[PDB]
């Protein structure tokens, strides 16, 4: 027995196996793709599940980390959750056309109330100014920096230009004495 | 009839225009300059990125 | 600006009427006179098939292009769109099994919460 | 009827030999040009599998008119692109808070289950 | 059986300020030309 530059790839393996339990199992949503931290809009959504969506709103929180992080004792997770994930799959043709029709009435929910707003007006138009500050900063740096360049060529360009308007006056008068 | 007037038929300047704390029809107006800049911003990246050896072939 | 033949700049340019192509008068009229052919598509081209009014023009510049200009615009806004509808129709599918597993799950939670309660009321009674 | 990349009226229709969909001519070959791929169903195509492929003049009405006819077209694609730009990112946004609460209620059923069990011993003994 | 045009760095003008300067251009020469 004797082990040379292998329990150095093996605590190694070792720490990349522990790498891919922490990652997968730190948030579904978080690790998958893509908020604000507020304890005034839990307190006012109390008053909905009435239970779970205090659960979902600490565990908002909570993966984020006025401003607060408490705990992180939730998320040794794997086991639970590929337990917790196969006991709800066994509970879950017609199933896939319920889907559709719920889709096409969502999607009829989100096309009207879009429909009616074509307080959130001056949040619109201060996007704009967000935007007319940065855009316009940039579409003026990028002038100036073309300016600088082009309006030299563009004075080579319109006084060349200006010498086609007299080759053809003088090619007319020399056609017509010829 | 419009070069015997002299005169020429007006366009819309109305995006120009446009306010704040305004009505319904204008909050159409200040979406329809948002629209514009991300269209002006594209615009300006385009002219960047040919630099001006696109003036210079011309 | 250039001769399809040498790729030079031609400085006397005649153009063929087989294959338009700009080529350069004494490129081509050896060309000619080696075979009675177009040097591109290999047809039959003689001297005087290869040639050099009133309306003045005048440079391409930024109403023929002008309007070529707001095809590109439009153009270029439709594939936009595109990009838009085909990611609608990924989140929407998402959010369609997505709302499902939570109407399937909620009903076991609301089971689970219904037994984990009847356990205790069970077992502190008796 | 419809090219379905834009929804015009195709005067220059091709068809993808890939995939069934007859695309307009320019749109198509700009997605070609970017990535080699068939916008529908993502298979490789190129500029050379495409097959080229109703005429009915619009007449407006009895000049000046259609100058501020064309400005408000104008406007309002501007306006229709805009709004369901905005629709897309809100249907992405509330479909991730569907995501946290879908995982954050299979965790809830964890100790629910505990305490399901943790009564199953007691009524035992 | 190509042309470049460098676009103009300010480039609405061109549904205002260029649009309108074509169609006054084509109007005012062309009854100039039916006035020669």
């Amino acid at each position: 027995l004797t082990p040379k530059e292998l329990l150095p790839h093996d605590s190694g393996q070792e720490d990349n196996e522990r790498s891919n339990i922490k990652s997968g199992k730190q948030l579904k949503s978080r690790i998958r793709k893509f908020f604000a931290s507020l304890p005034s809009p839990k307190n006012d959504f109390e008053i909905l599940s009435e239970d779970e969506k205090e659960e979902d709103a600490e565990i908002a929180e909570y993966e984020k980390e006025e401003d607060n992080f408490i705990e992180p004792p939730s998320q040794d997770a794997p086991r639970v959750s590929l337990v917790a994930v196969p006991l709800a799959y066994s509970t879950l043709k017609n199933n896939p056309q319920s889907a559709i029709d719920n889709k096409y009435n969502l999607l009829v929910a989100n096309a009207i109330n879009k429909e009616p707003h074509m307080e959130s007006r001056m949040q619109h138009i201060t996007q704009g100014r967000t935007s007319m500050k940065i855009q316009f900063k940039t579409a003026m740096p990028p002038t100036e920096v073309l300016l600088e360049s082009i309006q030299s060529k563009v004075e080579s360009i319109e006084q060349l230009q200006r010498k086609l308007q007299h080759v053809q006056p003088l090619e007319q008068q020399n056609n017509e004495m010829c | 009839a419009l070069y015997t007037e002299y005169l020429k038929q007006r366009n819309n300047k109305k995006r120009r225009t446009p306010d704040f704390n305004d009505d319904d029809d204008t909050l159409f107006l200040e979406e329809y300059r948002r629209k514009y800049p991300r269209i002006d911003t594209s615009r300006y990246i385009p002219n960047e990125s040919s630099e001006v050896s696109l003036l210079g072939i011309v | 600006m250039l001769c399809a033949i040498s790729g030079k700049v031609p400085r006397r340019p005649v153009l063929s009427p087989k294959s338009r192509t700009i080529f350069e008068k004494s490129l081509l009229e050896q060309y000619v006179k080696d075979t009675g052919n177009d040097p591109i598509t290999n047809e039959p081209l003689s001297i005087e098939e290869i040639v050099e009014s009133a309306q003045q023009a005048s440079l391409t510049e930024s109403i023929p292009n002008l309007l070529t200009s707001l095809q590109n615009e439009w153009d270029a806004i439709m594939l936009e769109n595109f990009k838009l509808r085909s990611t609608l129709d990924s989140l929407t599918k998402k959010l369609s099994t997505v709302m499902y597993e939570r109407d399937a799950a909620k009903l076991v939670a609301a089971q689970l919460l219904m037994e984990k309660n009847e356990d205790s009321k069970d077992l502190p009674k008796s």
